[PDB]
């Protein structure tokens, strides 16, 4: 299963400059305190099809 | 923002930002001059005294907005309508959400009733002079009113209110001018002349 799972893996889509810095925020709603917000929206800076 | 539906068709009223959550929004109708009536909530759910007629949007669509479906448009639904929002999303809104004025059109014509009034005595002593012309019964309420001094136009003190419905399609506008004792009694008659849609009527008086 371990093979396997590498194999499925080896031509797909490596996310290496995937790892810029990010400036997030607490999602779009009426925050109840307690939940802290699962998710988070978040702008960054990314590569284009041009270097 | 105004609304213009044939009599008898179904009229239609948008509220509010566009929805970001199930939501649970309330209808209103003030009637001018009057207190906001409560007539719906629950985006469908109508209380006692409200006919099957008004219609809404059930809260839980996104992405649309709030809409007010008026079936049958009568000439009592004839007024202002706002709407509470309840988004999941957002906060509590405590600005009731905007207006929109219902019209329905073609009541279609109402001739002014001028009633034009001297002054009083007790004022005459007092050592003021008021014209009082009074115009009620209306449609619609364009009305432009000018003054005449026997023969010929007046151009200060000219105080007159604004095309005023009440409860009605009646509108109303009262007229007053401000006189000095003297004139009163020096010209010869005095002259109110109401405007309206396109009649001019006037009413004169004459003192003892
Ligand atoms: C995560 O965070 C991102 C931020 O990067 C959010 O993305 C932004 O989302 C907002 C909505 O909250 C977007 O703002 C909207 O932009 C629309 C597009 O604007 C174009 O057209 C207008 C003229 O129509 C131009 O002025 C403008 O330059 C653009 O060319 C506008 O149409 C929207 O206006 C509506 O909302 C305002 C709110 O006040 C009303 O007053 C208006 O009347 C109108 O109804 C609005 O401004 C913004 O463009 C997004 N930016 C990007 C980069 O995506 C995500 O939404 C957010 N997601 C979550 C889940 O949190
Ligand atoms: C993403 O890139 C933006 C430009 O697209 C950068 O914005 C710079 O921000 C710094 C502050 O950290 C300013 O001093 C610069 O003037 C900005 N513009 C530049 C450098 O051109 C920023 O580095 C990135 N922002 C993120 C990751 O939020
Ligand atoms: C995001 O959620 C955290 C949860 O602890 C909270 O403390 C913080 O104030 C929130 N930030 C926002 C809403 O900008």
């Amino acid at each position: 299963i371990i093979s396997l799972w590498d194999q499925s893996l080896k031509p797909c889509v490596k996310l290496t400059p995937l790892c810029v810095t990010l400036q997030c925020t607490n999602v779009t709603n009426n925050i109840t305190d307690d939940m802290r917000g699962e998710m988070k929206n978040c702008s960054f800076n990314m590569t284009t099809e041009l270097r | 923002t105004f609304v213009s539906v044939a009599p008898g068709q179904t009229a239609r009223i948008t509220c509010g930002e566009e929805s970001l959550g199930s939501r649970s929004v309330i209808w209103y109708q003030q009637r001018p001059g009057q207190a906001p009536s409560l007539i719906i909530y629950n985006n469908n759910d109508r209380p006692s005294g409200i006919p099957d007629r008004f219609s809404g949007s059930p809260g839980s669509t996104f992405g649309t907005t709030a809409t007010l479906t008026i079936t049958s448009v009568e000439a009592g639904d004839e007024a202002d309508y706002y709407c509470h929002i309840w988004d999941s999303r957002r906060p509590t809104n405590w600005v009731f959400g905007e207006g929109t004025t219902l019209i329905v059109l073609s009541q279609p014509k109402a001739a002014p009733s001028v009633t034009l009034f001297p002054p009083s005595s007790e004022e005459l002593q007092a050592n003021k002079a008021t014209l009082v012309c009074l115009i009620s019964d209306f449609y619609p309420g364009a009305v432009t009113v000018a003054w005449k001094a026997d023969s010929s136009p007046v151009k200060a003190g000219v105080e007159t209110t604004t095309p005023s419905k009440q409860s009605n399609n009646k509108y109303a506008a009262s007229s007053y001018l401000s006189l000095t004792p003297e004139q009163w009694k020096s010209h010869k008659s005095y002259s109110c002349q109401v405007t309206h849609e396109g009649s001019t009527v006037e009413k004169t008086v004459a003192p003892t």
